[PDB]
This record gives C-alpha cells, sequence and structure tokens, in this order.
RNA sequence: UAGCGGGCGUGGAUCCCUGGAUGUCCGAAUGGGGGAACCCGGCCGGCGGGAACGCCGGUCACCGCGCUUUUUGCGCGGGGGGAACCUGGGGAACUGAAACAUCUCAGUACCCAGAGGAGAGGAAAGAGAAAUCGACUCCCUGAGUAGCGGCGAGCGAAAGGGGACCAGCCUAAACCGUCCGGCUUGUCCGGGCGGGGUCGUGGGGCCCUCGGACACCGAAUCCCCAGCCUAGCCGAAGCUGUUGGGAAGCAGCGCCAGAGAGGGUGAAAGCCCCGUAGGCGAAAGGUGGGGGGAUAGGUGAGGGUACCCGAGUACCCCGUGGUUCGUGGAGCCAUGGGGGAAUCUGGGCGGACCACCGCCUAAGGCUAAGUACUCCGGGUGACCGAUAGCGCACCAGUACCGUGAGGGAAAGGUGAAAAGAACCCCGGGAGGGGAGUGAAAUAGAGCCUGAAACCGUGGGCUUACAAGCAGUCACGGCCCCGCAAGGGGUUGUGGCGUGCCUAUUGAAGCAUGAGCCGGCGACUCACGGUCGUGGGCGAGCUUAAGCCGUUGAGGCGGAGGCGUAGGGAAACCGAG
C-alpha cells in the first residue's frame, strides 16, 4: 500500500508537470541568493513551496 | 487482556469447521439397565444449533 | 546574569512612537526591567502643598522615565545596530561599519 | 518596596560561576537531661582584680568490626532521612462464583527492616530429545498456549525462536612452610598466616615423566588528556512619507540569510529590543576507560599412586510454601521435626518408581551491561486557562475544623507607562460635584470585559361588580414607529385550555424532585472478538520487539499470527 502510496503521489504531481531532478545544483556552497538567482534561473518565482 | 477461552466448553464440545456448533448426547450414564439397545444405539452422539452461536462464540479466540 | 543590554548613558536617538524622532540626550540607563529616562516623558504630577519642598505652588513634573526598545544607537548618521570588537585589547563598539563607540573619550 | 538617609565604582563595584569562611539553639542529638529549640555538668585551657559569680574554644552516649600484656586504651565505620523504583520478613477484607467455606480477589493493598543508583539476580546436580544449546536481568512471539478447578467462577506458565546486552571469577579441602595453643612430648589435636587448586573426554595433590620456555594475553584497579556541567563571548540586513492616541499595518524603493524559531517593542517587524543558525569558552570545582601508559593477574602434554573436592547436608518420613500443579500417578526447588551418606561405578535430574541412555558436579562466595522508576535539570504537546488546571496562578499545606491523628478553603488582569487625580466646593469624615491627566476615567484604584437571575427610578398601555397552569383565536379601545402596505406593542370582550420531569395498568393529583439564575456535570477508552464497511492484496496477507534515520521525516527489520482438509477424543485415515 504505502509504498505505491509515495508512488501514487509524487507521480501524481508528475501528472500536472511540476517537477523535475537538476544534475547539480550551481550554488555550491548553501549560500542563499546562490540558489535564489538559482531558482529563478531553475524556473521559480516565490509563491511555490518546495518539498525541494 | 487477552479474553480466555473458557476451558471447560472446550474440553467438551465439538463444532464441525463450517460453524455448525454439534455437541455429545447425555441422559446416558447411571440408566442402562430396564432401558434397551435402540437408546444404546441413539446415545452415540448428538446435534445442536441456535444458541450453539453463542456457544460458538464462548470458544472464542482459537475458534475451533 | 545577562540583565546587560546595549545602551550607554551618553547620548543616542530616539525611534520611538510618543514623540517619535525626538532628540535623545544623556539618557540614564534604569534599570534591568528595559526601560530609560532620556529627557523625555513630560507631565505633571498633582502633589499636595507640602510646605517645605512644594511651597504655595505645588503641581509640577518634568522628566519621567520610558522604554529601553524605544532608542537606537547614535554616530555620525543614524541609528543602525551596533557592532562590537575586541580591539585585541578593550572592546570598542564601533557603528554599523560607520566608525567609533558613539561614547569615544579614547575608545 | 516607597520615603528618610549615606555610600560605591572603567585603582573595573552590584550581578552571575567556584572554593573555602563565619556557621549560635533545636533535630539520629550523641555528656546527663528534658514537656523540642530549655536546664544543669565534669576534666584540658583562657578573661574579667577573679579563690566563690560567668563566658569563650577543647573534650564526653551507644553498637559493630580490627588491633593493644587482661591493663592505659588506639583504630575505621556505624546510627538519620528518601516521592517513585528495590529485595526479603508478616499478611488482610470487600468481590467474583448471581448463596457460599474449596478457590478468587493476591502474596495485592498494608506493617517492619535494610540495601543502591540501581538493585535483585547471576556461571549450571542447568535447559530437554536431537549425539541441542550453553551465566544474569530486558523486549518480543511462543499462547490465554501447556496446565489448574464444588473439572463452576475463574486462574493460568516454560522450552524453541526473533533481538537488547555481553563477563568473567574469589575460595575451601587435597599438600606444604611458618608463628600460637594446649597436651595423656608427641614422627600430636585445634588455631592464625603464606603457598597450593577450582572441576566433566573429571579436576588437581605428591613424586616421577615430556623441555620448559623470551613471551602472549592484561582487569572490576592506578593515573592522566580530548570532552562533559556548574557563569558567559560574539554574531547577519532601512529609510522616507501616510491615516491613527499609538504603527510593526498603507504606498515607493532597498536589504540579511547556515539565521522567515519565539517573545516583546503603546497593536500585526526577517533589517526596532531580547534574541535564532553558526562559531569559541574554565582560572577553581565536579564528571568521564573515549584513547593510552601502568597494574592485579591468566596459558602445556604424560604414568602411577590411590590423597581431597564443600555434613546435621543430600537422602527416607512427617507437617509443607512456590510452580501449570486446589495433593492428583505428583515431579523439582525451598524447610520445621525426627531417622541420618559418600567423596567419581561417588551424587542429583530427565514428572511416582525399577531397567537402558543422556544432562550436569551440589550443599561458601563477587559481577558491570541492557531492566525499573520519577524528589529533580532542561526539552516538547491535534494539554487547561482562575468552578479548568497539581490541593496550592496572588505569602498554600496559610485560613480555619477538632485536644487529637488528621481535614482542607478562598483569593488573578487599570494603563504604553502612575501621568495613579493637586486646587475650589458641600461635607465630621466618608464620598462626591468641578477642574486637571491620558487615546480614553463606561480604564478611577481589588478599576479591561460587566451578562443572567436581581433590586430600583421615568415613561407608554392596562387595572378599584370581579372566579385566575395566567395563555391562546378574533374583534374593538389605545399609544408609538410607517410613504404605501404594514409593524411593534398593549389589553377592552368572548369561544377554547387538568404545569414540567420522574414514577406508573393509570396523575391536576392531596405521590415527588424542584425558589429563582450563572456556571461544573454522566455512554469514553485499553485488549480481543465479532458482523457489516472503505480500500492495497491475491492463494496469498501482514510484521512484533527493535534497528537505521529524523527534529512533527521516514524507511528497514518475516520471528510470528492469518489462509489453503478436514474427519476420529486418540493412534491416526485422508476428500474422505
Amino acid at each position: 500500500v504505502r509504498k505505491k502510496g509515495l508512488a501514487m503521489a509524487v507521480a501524481d504531481r508528475a501528472r500536472e508537470g511540476k517537477l523535475l531532478l537538476v544534475e547539480a545544483f550551481a550554488g555550491v556552497n548553501g549560500k542563499t541568493k546562490e540558489f535564489l538567482a538559482w531558482a529563478k534561473e531553475a524556473g521559480l518565482d516565490g509563491s511555490e513551496s518546495v518539498l525541494l | 487482556p487477552k479474553m480466555k477461552t473458557h476451558k471447560g466448553a472446550k474440553k467438551r464440545v465439538k463444532i464441525t469447521a463450517s460453524g455448525k456448533v454439534v455437541a455429545m448426547k447425555t441422559g446416558k450414564r447411571h440408566l442402562n439397565w430396564q432401558k434397551s439397545g435402540k437408546e444404546i444405539r441413539q446415545k452415540g452422539r448428538k446435534f445442536v444449533l441456535a444458541k450453539p452461536e453463542a456457544e460458538r462464540i464462548k470458544l472464542l479466540l482459537p475458534y475451533e | 546574569r545577562v540583565k546587560m543590554h546595549v545602551k550607554k548613558g551618553d547620548t543616542v536617538l530616539v525611534a520611538s512612537g510618543k514623540y517619535k524622532g525626538r532628540v535623545g540626550k544623556v539618557k540614564e540607563v534604569l534599570p534591568k526591567k528595559y526601560a530609560v529616562i532620556v529627557e523625555g516623558v513630560n507631565i505633571v504630577k498633582k502633589a499636595v502643598r507640602v510646605s517645605p519642598k512644594y511651597p504655595q505652588g505645588g503641581f509640577i513634573e518634568k522628566e519621567a522615565p520610558l522604554h529601553a526598545s524605544k532608542v537606537r544607537p547614535i554616530c555620525p548618521a543614524c541609528g543602525k545596530p551596533t557592532r562590537v570588537r575586541k580591539k585585541f585589547l578593550e572592546n570598542g563598539k564601533k557603528i554599523r561599519v560607520c566608525a567609533k563607540c558613539g561614547g569615544a573619550l579614547d575608545t
């Protein structure tokens, strides 16, 4: 059951289209504006919350 | 905690593993003398049901 | 332990709410209940006819205290939270990159 | 926590951290006391001039264990408390059985005592069916199974396996060396002390034999250092205007981030104050195998002899607790009496007992670890907001109850901040009328809110020929809202009418609960079953303890229960 759970849920997100697995994150030191400009570039904005 | 199977009726009854509680015939102990074989071969087994639904319950946990 | 605040009895502005943007004076730290008596809360008490210290005229007050979270630093600029450094020897607290503790006299 | 009043610090006070210090009188009280916190006293020593009065510091009750020539005595400890957890020493009744004695409740509450962070326990006369494992406590399944019983109520375990955890040993006795005792001197009986050994194809002793060896391992012990706690240190980014009493809220631009946890800042801030992530920190003290030095200390093969291996015991009986065992064919452990072994063909067990085969070496001892709990430190919650919450939110084990053991309350909020109301006025004051204060005094001092029952004062309608579970339907009088239409209200008349709840064959009942109101207050859950149901699954399902991770983050762990064959009570026969 719960196996499929994740699957279904996660895969259902995929049905919408809101998803991606970047090869490697450009902001390599863990600092805010790195990932921030990175996100503005990676299809992000601000009003959308991230099981990231 | 875990309900206790009634050791007694457990130690003294049958129910065919389909759900039909079928028991053992009595009135057979201190008689026999002026009686006949008719009562003998009849006093060999028994039946029952309906309230042995409540008795089917009393068996409980291992059902049996 | 660490009743310690950040305000020193010298001179500092007041970004309050009562008389907002009022020039804050010598300040007088009082006490450990986060408060200050700058030169501000001006009212008047209904003191009695108390013949000695209050002759035939009794209806007067000057500067009453106030809250300590109502002021901000001062330097050749404005407030902005103070940064402290160990000077190697002493312990000067220069302002937001803008220099000098705001109290001075060899620090 | 105010006034009076006087001091102290950048020669770094207060404040927090540590160590010591002064530490009176009570209290195990401990010199003797004694009705607790009071009254006396002895010896060492001192001060007042101090031999009589008095103080100061010293010293003293008892038990045990270990020494001292009995002696003079020296020595270390003891004794008290403690909420829960803890081991033993005694041991209830109510109840269930729809009575009630067997039984149960339960060896449970409760009394004693002691032990410590632990304990308790603990290295095998084991466990039990196979030539199987191998101290202890803990979690799980085994399983309500195996057992138990006026075979009623009901009570009710162990192996196996899946994990936590890991730990092993001190001895006596064989033999030997010494000091002591005594004695029927003697190739001696008992004692203190060192060597000696520790058991399952037995272990050593003693002599003889193999070759016994640098080493090889190494504590529960010694000591130290990383750390850990008792205080801290620092630490990211903003303004202008705007309504408002007050902005943090309204717009304009800008900003920190490993930190947009939270509280507070006159309200609602990531850049106001306190802080959050991160990063350092002990001079003195306490705590720690984490790492190591070190230390106590541990290891061989063989022949013979014929030495010892735990004595008022095991073993039989009797009276028996515990365990599934309520005495049954009744085992094993433990023990009160009586009978009373041996030292390995010795002993105990394999559920009465005898035969065959296996298990393990008794009657002396110490053991960390995981267990258990909450006086307590911090941390959290689909926990509560002054009838709730702990009994105790505020000086609650205070009031006050009773000699007494013991009972057991009530009682919170002004504001951002006291600015907590001078001066006039009436008044003895009290309290108010003004003023003055703040945003506001409908926040005015047990003062945010202020209801209900509730007692007043004004007004509208109605009432002084009238028969009432108090209203209802209609109509008129009326007064006031209304553009209309209508609406509130009120009752002048007349048709209709035996309160509520409980209880009852059945109530207006002259059966009862109830004065009125505010509030508190009763069908839940924990295990398992059982029918129906929503879904994943499919002859398949699903893990339990736990472990890995987490900081509201999940996955992993197949022991096991479920399901396919039942039928005979059984051996067992098998879709029969």
